[PDB]
């Protein structure tokens, strides 16, 4: 069957093998683009703002903005003497993209994208946390600032609907699958990122954003995930507390799962790390208590009964 | 109805028949001359088996009339024509048909 | 400001059953929209502006009618106008809790209901009752004793240009609504606001102009997209209808109303298009109002007064609405076609046409085709082309005044070389207005374009005169032959002329002629066609 | 009097004496227009003044482009009756035009005829599937990089041109003559434009070029231009020059279009040449693994080989799949970046497209695969009776218009290939198509056909069957009244795929029983949950319990409503048997049997049908 065969061969050889590390091209193409009324990388970003800036209902998905928003995301005591010239290595790539507008560029993007959760709002979320990464006060200065000088009042109508959907995980689809939280990831660290280096003033924006016609809360709405996430957690233990012995899947999942909710609870701590004492008002007297608490009682059985065989103690640790 | 009229002599001897192939340059104007078609614009001569009613029933049996090499006047009726149809984006309906043909070859 | 619910409080969309008088809760779209708004009026007229306090007696306002809220015996709870909106009625205060439970302050006073979080229960201070609402998308509310708890009602600001859109609303339907009102008074009554009304055009026109292109991008697109909002914060409120229907009462005339009015009315009728126009620039839901409503724009596109203003009009409902290139048919295309036919090549006609025969990306085939079948064919009507051989005519170096004849042996022709059959003509013309520029001489130009010009030969030999083709027979019944001889013959004051082809009649001929003009030879010619002259080598005698 | 053109060129008189013998040479012809309602010609040249009918005209050339209209052709043979063959050659050829219409009549050039066969031909041009015939197995990666080879092959249907015959499908033109024309055309432009002299020809460059290289570029793109004259191409452009040239931000948009199809002929190429090697390796190792469904992942394990001596084979290729226009294009794009501030989003959109398929053509290759497809060298005539049909239906994508989709989703349905080979089916994306036409229809029977054709692209695999099964929430939210049997074709085998969907489609699906309190459609919906639910054999219980919640509230004496249907149309009682039915199909979950229990509650409805023999 020489046809099936061969056709098979390419569904084979593209299985493997294709997937080379090519992808460290992607870095140097962005210095080819650094190379010099601005320059060709500034150009591609403030292209790409052209479109984040239309108006079209729902943004259709640019294959060339995933694909080049993806490639600014990859584009970013000696141990400790390597460290400050890795660190600076990654604030030099950071800037590199910064001064060319891209954060307000994903900025826009994810304002634009709004409520849908497309794989393209994923790459802005790569890109964004590839700028802010580790952290960097002038990415989220002008971020800030380009919030404050253009009241988009949209941006987090965006991440407040795309939240409400996001990712959760579910009783019975697992008890379907039996016989995505990648973008949350993205996202809660985005938001973590956002506020970063202790940015008393960007906390208490997102707390509010004054100058908009419409204040929203990220917090109360983060809060709000992190509440149904430990409900579907919860479940997820009632689905397993009879079971002692838990499948790979539950043990996989759930983990997952781990993640997430380790992601938020690091948002949510990102977002008082300071004290900014308005922010520990709000999410105070937010449904957080709820959720800790539920939290506890996930924490507290699973953080028995995990411990009774050594298979589970890896699932338990996390 | 049609009414072939004799532009320039050709043989005077090989008159189209039922299965030639009749091999013609032409030009197509209506009553008003308005050109509407033209064969040596496109420089390639046209090939239509007589009497196989691939063409209009004028240019059918009024070519017969023609001769090898003839040039003829062929002020097709409407009729048998594209008729009260018209031929549609080109000929209006009841457009009375003005021909310059040229009947190179039978073949 | 709107009173989001947890959904937002509103009344009836325009045009309504109801006489847009009964309120109701409503979620979706009208979030949006102007008639979700509500001015907040404390009764005081000074310090009105001051942070609103709890408890503070204050009639609320619905901006788009410009009607105050009330309690009502005679409809129960009830949007009502001012005139009837005595204080007792109407009053209304914001409060934390449903228990029950002074002194004013001239100043700004106290900050205390934030937007958006600051949850408000509605109650009106006349009765003490509360705004609860009864338990399709219409949530009915009206005023009651108690009131379950979710019946909260957190604010939220109206933007600045929307809010000005939406008192713009209520200005605008103030002034039209009586303009049409006066229409109608003399409509029964063969023999009004009118600058007033015309100001209000322009404004609004200039209200709706689209951003500039010198604009950069950004800025363009946000002054688009706040177009594009005011615009359908026209839409909602029945603005379009309200156009016209004042579009409607003044087509009936091309002028009952005093002349002192009826010499602005055809500012005001055409300015009334260019401010519909503006409306249906750019959104596409206005054009989906007019998909169907396109026959009026087409009978109006057959007005000829206003003229051109519902053209463009026409035009901003087909660049943006693939309903509208749907709903078209034949009788509306060939309006348009026959207002191509009535105005002459305007281009924007042209423009209007292939906006029909394509709608951004799909194709409307049955369009196209009758787009066709109602132009291409006739050809008559615009610029049909061709590409035409050249004719030059050459003459022997004297004229003619007694009697005269000349021979023109053919040499060299060649029939269909190129496209066309090569140009031939031979015979005499005056002087006095023949002028063969080469280049384009009417029809398609050549000998025998003029009354001045007497020819003969091409083409079954025979004759040409004012343009027209007459076939005058002849015994060899041919063209020009390489071998042929012309004869031409022709006499002073008589008028006659005869031909003869190869020394043998080709019959009588034209006659009348003027002498104004000097007569000579002329042989025109095309290709590389030549010829010998004859003025007597003569091979016939 | 009236100013006009002194004719650029005009005859040659060639008079003497004796008989006076006046003579001429050669041919000279106006491109005149006329004006029938003055019944005044003109030659178009002069209308480079009187220039409001210079707009006029070259509106009507809009019009003209547009009443083509894309994907049309009966129309395009009436413009073949006005705007005649000759004259737009003859408008090519001359270099005096007024630009607008200059451009606009080799925007007819395009239109008329090159247009819709480029359609035809631009989305195959995306597909890959190469047949295995001794042609493509010596093609090699590397010749014995450059682009335009003779031995692209694949399959790529041919070109249909009806000659515009006018007694009694797409107009005709001399494809190779006007392929030289368009060529000399890009000669005459490089060579003029290189000595800088500035007629410039449409008085701008933009009209100097854009037109031209556009023509040239679908031109290109069609195929036409046989090695040598690509090299023409190529020479102009890199040479290895056009490409070097000063430019407007708008010709660098056709050099974009143009090097765009020298790099995906280049995919072409690659992706062809990595196929020969499946052939030129797979025939290799299936002796190897004859010497001594799981087939394919045994291949798999000829896959592990990189981490049996042929692997070293596969060890050079790969480094043959590593790969000057590389140097070029991305010189160039950076170069256009770097010096210019380019405006207009497009010729930027097209840039770093081009740049993109520069610094990652084997992720290039690595999308470029799927669509890819061998092909055995018998069956491809098939296929090429296939992939014709839905250039139709791919016609019909952008628009009577229902017999031409009807006539061509049963010749697919006729063909070998649609049996033999789902997986090319699906690789095409053609159900896609399909379903999409099928909705630009509902907002008839032509629905209908189409549904036979997803129906059945349900029945010839279950693997496809998942390919229709990723659309059903748009295919229930399309289905306001028959698509939803399609989708009960996409549920109606896997019972992987059963436990695959989602809640919210039969949600949908219930709430459209909601919304029929008022009938058929309800049916419909129950036999699409029937299906949703019974599986093969005992019904699924993870969808049937949901199922049944949801229909605790929305499809809504009902036992009475049987015997008063009886009394008689008789389609609720089908509606009623339907429910009853899906209520059959339903069986922790004890609590559920009391739920239907408490709708035995039937026995006398056995009698009554019994007695309504």
């Amino acid at each position: 069957p020489t046809h099936r065969a061969c056709n098979m061969f390419l569904e084979s050889y593209k299985a493997a093998w294709i997937l080379t590390e090519d992808h460290s091209f992607e870095d140097r193409m962005i210095d080819d683009l650094s190379k010099a009324k601005p320059d060709p990388l500034h150009q591609l970003v403030l292209h790409f703002s052209r479109t984040a800036l239309t108006e079209k209902s729902k943004l259709d998905e640019d294959y060339l903005y995933m694909a080049y928003a993806d490639i600014m995301a990859k584009s970013c005591e000696v141990s400790f003497e390597e460290k400050e010239m890795e660190k600076q290595r990654l604030l030099y790539q950071q800037s590199r993209l910064h001064t060319r507008g891209a954060a307000e560029m994903v900025l826009q993007m994810i304002s634009a994208c709004k409520g849908e959760t497309g794989a393209m709002v994923s790459s802005t979320l790569k890109l964004g946390i590839s700028i802010l990464n580790g952290g960097n006060a002038e990415v989220q200065q002008k971020m800030l600032d380009y919030l404050k000088d253009k009241k988009e009042v949209g941006f987090f109508q965006s991440i407040q609907a795309l939240m409400q959907t996001c990712s959760v995980l579910d009783l019975n689809a697992f008890e379907r699958q039996n016989k995505d939280d990648e973008f949350t990831q993205d996202l809660f660290r985005f938001l973590q990122l956002l506020c970063e280096g202790h940015n008393n003033d960007f906390q208490n924006y997102l707390r509010t954003q004054t100058g908009n016609t419409t204040t929203i809360n990220i917090i109360i709405c983060t809060v709000d995930y992190l509440l149904r996430l430990q409900e579907s957690i919860s479940d997820f233990y009632w689905y397993y507390s009879g079971k002692d012995v838990i499948e790979e899947q539950g043990k996989r999942n759930f983990s997952k799962a781990m993640s997430v909710a380790k992601q938020v609870f690091n948002s949510l701590t990102e977002y008082i790390q300071g004290p900014c004492t308005g922010n520990q008002q709000s999410l105070a007297h937010s449904r957080l208590w709820d959720a800790v608490v539920g939290f506890l009682h996930v924490f507290a059985h699973m953080m028995m009964k995990l411990a009774q065989d050594s298979s589970q103690i890896e699932l338990l640790k996390e | 109805g049609v009414q072939v009229e004799t532009i320039s002599p050709g043989d005077g001897r090989t008159f189209p028949k039922r299965g030639q192939t009749c091999v013609v340059h032409y030009t197509g104007m209506l009553e008003d001359g308005k050109k509407f078609d033209s064969s040596r614009d496109r420089n390639k001569p046209f090939k239509f088996m007589l009497g196989k009613q691939e063409v209009i029933r004028g240019w059918e049996e009024g070519v017969a009339q023609m001769s090898v090499g003839q040039r003829a006047k062929l002020t097709i009726s409407p009729d048998y024509a594209y008729g009260a149809t018209g031929h549609p984006g080109i000929i209006p309906p009841h457009a009375t048909l003005v021909f310059d043909v040229e009947l190179l070859k039978l073949e | 400001l709107r009173l989001f619910h947890g959904e937002c409080l509103t009344i009836s969309a325009a045009d309504s059953d109801d006489q847009r008088r009964l309120v109701y809760y409503e979620g979706g779209a009208v979030c949006t929209h102007a008639r979700s708004l509500w001015r907040l009026e404390p009764l005081r007229i000074s310090w009105s502006g001051s942070h609103l306090r709890w408890g503070q007696p204050l009639r609320i306002r619905h901006v788009t009618t410009g009607r105050y809220l009330a309690l009502t015996e005679d409809q129960g709870l009830v949007v009502v106008d001012a005139c009837k909106a005595h204080t007792k009625a109407t009053s209304f205060c914001f409060r934390v809790s449903k228990e029950k439970l002074k002194r004013d302050v001239e100043g700004m006073g106290p900050p205390e209901i934030k937007y958006g979080e600051s949850l408000c229960f509605v109650q009106h201070v006349a009765s003490g009752l509360w705004l609860t609402y009864a338990a399709v998308l219409k949530k009915k509310a009206i005023l009651h004793q108690e009131g379950h708890m979710d019946d909260a009602l957190f604010l939220t600001r109206c933007q600045q240009e929307e809010s000005q859109a939406a008192r713009m609303i209520h200005s605008t339907a103030g002034l039209y609504n009586q303009f049409i009102k006066g229409l109608d008074s003399f409509s029964g009554k063969p023999r009004l606001p009118i600058e007033a009304v015309i100001l209000s055009l322009q404004d609004l026109i200039g209200y709706f102009e689209p951003p500039s292109e010198e604009l950069q991008h950004e800025e363009k697109q946000s002054k688009l997209r706040s177009l594009r909002n005011r615009q359908s914060l026209f839409q909602e409120e029945g603005m379009l209808s309200l156009v016209l229907n004042c579009i409607d009462r003044l087509n009936v005339y091309t002028t009952y109303a005093g002349e002192e009015a009826a010499e602005s009315w055809k500012e005001i009728v055409n300015l009334l298009y260019e401010l519909l126009a503006s409306l249906i620039r750019g959104n596409r839901a206005n054009c989906a109002l007019f998909s169907t409503n396109l026959d009026w724009v087409v009978s109006k596109l057959d007005r000829l007064e206003a003229s051109s203003g519902i053209l463009e009009v026409l035009y901003c409902v087909l660049i943006e609405s693939p309903e509208v290139l749907n709903i078209i048919q034949e009788n509306h295309i060939k309006s348009i076609i026959s207002l191509l036919d009535k105005h002459g090549r305007n281009h924007k006609v042209l423009d209007v046409l292939c906006s029909l025969c394509v709608c951004n990306g799909v194709a409307v085939r049955s369009n196209q085709d009758l787009i066709t079948e109602n132009l291409l064919p006739g050809r008559e009507l615009l610029l049909q082309t061709n590409l035409i051989n050249y004719v030059t005519s050459i003459r022997p170096n004297i004229f003619v005044g007694g009697k005269w004849y000349f021979e023109v042996m053919v040499d060299e022709v060649v029939p269909f070389l190129t496209a066309q059959a090569t140009h031939l003509r031979v015979g005499w013309a005056l002087t006095e207005g023949y002028s063969p520029y080469p280049g384009g001489g009417e029809g398609w130009g050549g000998n025998g374009v003029g009354d001045d010009l007497y020819s003969y030969g091409f083409d079954g030999l025979h004759l040409w005169t004012g343009h027209v083709a007459r076939p005058v027979t002849s015994p060899g019944q041919h063209l020009l032959a390489p071998e042929d001889v012309v004869s031409c013959c022709l006499d002073l004051s008589v008028p006659s002329i005869s031909f003869r082809i190869n020394g043998c009649p080709v019959q009588g001929v034209f006659e009348a002629f003027n002498l104004d003009g000097l007569f000579f030879p002329v042989v025109s010619f095309s290709a590389g066609v030549k010829v010998r002259f004859l003025l007597g080598e003569f091979k016939f005698l | 009097r009236m100013p006009n053109h002194f004719l650029q060129v005009e005859t040659r008189r060639a008079g003497e004496r004796l008989g006076w013998a006046v003579q001429c040479q050669d041919p000279l012809t106006m491109m005149a227009l006329h004006i029938p309602e003055e019944n005044r010609c003109m030659d178009i040249l002069e209308l480079s003044e009187r220039l409001d009918l210079q707009r006029f005209h070259s509106h009507t050339l809009r019009l003209y482009r547009a009443v083509c209209a894309l994907g049309n052709n009966r129309v395009a043979h009436a413009l073949c009756s006005h705007v005649d063959q000759a004259q737009l050659l003859h408008a090519l050829e001359d270099a005096h035009l007024p630009g607008p219409l200059r451009a606009g009549y080799y925007d007819l050039l395009i239109s008329i005829h090159l247009e819709s066969a480029c359609r035809s031909r631009r989305s195959m041009l995306s597909e890959y599937i190469v047949p295995l015939t001794p042609e493509t197995r010596a093609i090699t990666l590397f010749p014995p990089g450059l682009p335009g080879v003779g031995v692209t092959t694949s399959l790529r249907p041919p070109h249909h041109f009806s000659p515009p015959c006018f007694v009694a499908l797409s107009p005709a033109i001399p494809l190779e003559a006007l392929r030289d024309k368009a060529l000399r055309m890009l000669g005459e432009a490089v060579r003029d434009g290189g000595q800088h002299a500035r007629d410039p020809v449409g008085g701008s460059v933009e009209f100097q070029f854009v037109p031209v290289l556009k023509l040239v570029s679908t031109l290109l793109v069609m195929g036409i231009f046989g090695d040598e004259d690509v090299k023409q191409i190529l020479k102009m452009i890199e040479p290895e020059g056009l490409l070097q040239m000063k430019l407007p931000e708008s010709v660098k948009l056709q050099m974009c279009n143009l090097l765009e199809y020298f790099c995906d002929q280049e995919l072409q190429h690659r992706v062809e040449s990595l196929a020969a090697f499946a052939e030129r390796y797979v025939d290799k190792l299936q002796a190897n693994q004859r010497s001594r469904d799981f087939h394919q992942d045994l291949l798999a394990h000829c896959g592990i080989q990189l981490e049996t001596s042929l692997s070293s084979r596969l060890r050079s290729l790969l480094e043959t799949v590593r790969l000057s226009l590389q140097e070029l294009v991305s010189h160039m794009v950076v170069r256009w970046a770097q010096e210019d501030y380019v405006q207009s989003p497009e010729l930027v959109r097209a840039m770093f497209s081009l740049l993109h398929r520069q610094y990652d053509g084997l992720g290039e290759l690595l999308r470029a695969l799927p669509r890819a497809y061998t092909i055995s060298p018998s069956s491809v005539e098939d296929t090429m009776s296939l992939l014709e049909c839905l250039g139709q239906i791919r016609s019909l994508l952008i628009v009577q218009e229902e017999n031409l989709m009807i006539q061509s989703i049963g010749n697919i349905m006729n063909n070998k290939v649609f049996y033999q080979h789902p997986n090319l089916m699906r690789a095409l994306g053609m159900h896609e198509t399909v379903m999409e036409v099928m909705v630009n229809v509902l907002g008839p029977k032509m629905v209908t056909s189409c549904c036979r054709f997803l129906c059945y692209f349900c029945r010839i695999s279950r693997q496809n069957q998942r390919s229709m099964f990723d659309h059903l929430s748009y295919l229930l939210e399309n289905s306001g009244i028959t698509p939803l049997d399609v989708a009960a074709a996409s549920v109606i085998d896997n019972n992987e795929l059963a436990l695959a969907l989602q809640e919210q489609d039969l949600e949908k699906v219930v709430s459209y029983l909601a919304g029929c309190g008022l009938p058929c459609g309800g049916e419909r919906y129950l036999d699409f949950l029937r299906f949703a639910v019974f599986v093969n054999g005992e019904s699924v219980e993870e969808n049937a319990n949901v199922v049944v919640r949801l229909l605790i509230r929305k499809p809504e004496g009902l036992l009475a409503a049987i015997e008063e249907a009886i009394r008689i149309g008789h389609a609720i009682m089908s509606f009623y048997a339907a429910l009853i039915d899906l209520l059959g199909r339903c069986a922790e979950a004890l609590r559920i049997r009391a739920i239907l229990r408490s709708l035995l509650d039937d026995l006398v409805g056995i009698i009554s049908l019994p007695l309504q023999i």
